[PDB]
């Protein structure tokens, strides 16, 4: 991102940003866990990589 | 394909959970409506204001 007068450079990083956002959405499954809930079903949601 | 047919199968087990309960839980809510219609001094509806 900090190579600026370069267009492409500057895409790149925005690109990389965008991916990026993917993964730190993504890891908001693993912290909400701990309820009475929602908890054991993300627990069960993992247990269907094999189907 | 997956978080939809995740959902079809909990809808499917817990089906399976509430149902030989559920027999006993529509006529424990039976109590309420029946309750609610031999409490008061009902005529029909529309003529209920005039009472």
């Amino acid at each position: 991102r900090l190579h600026s007068s370069n267009k492409s450079s500057l895409y790149s990083g925005r690109v990389i940003f965008c991916l990026d956002y993917i993964i730190f959405t993504l890891r908001l499954i693993h912290i909400f866990t701990v309820s009475r809930n929602l908890g054991p079903k993300i627990i069960m949601l993992q247990r269907m990589l094999i189907d | 394909i997956l978080l939809v047919n995740l959902l079809v199968a909990m809808f499917g087990y817990t089906v399976g959970i509430v149902q030989e309960n559920n027999d006993q839980v529509w006529k424990f809510q039976r109590y309420f409506l029946v309750q609610e219609y031999c409490n008061r001094l009902n005529i029909p509806f529309p003529f209920v204001v005039f009472a």
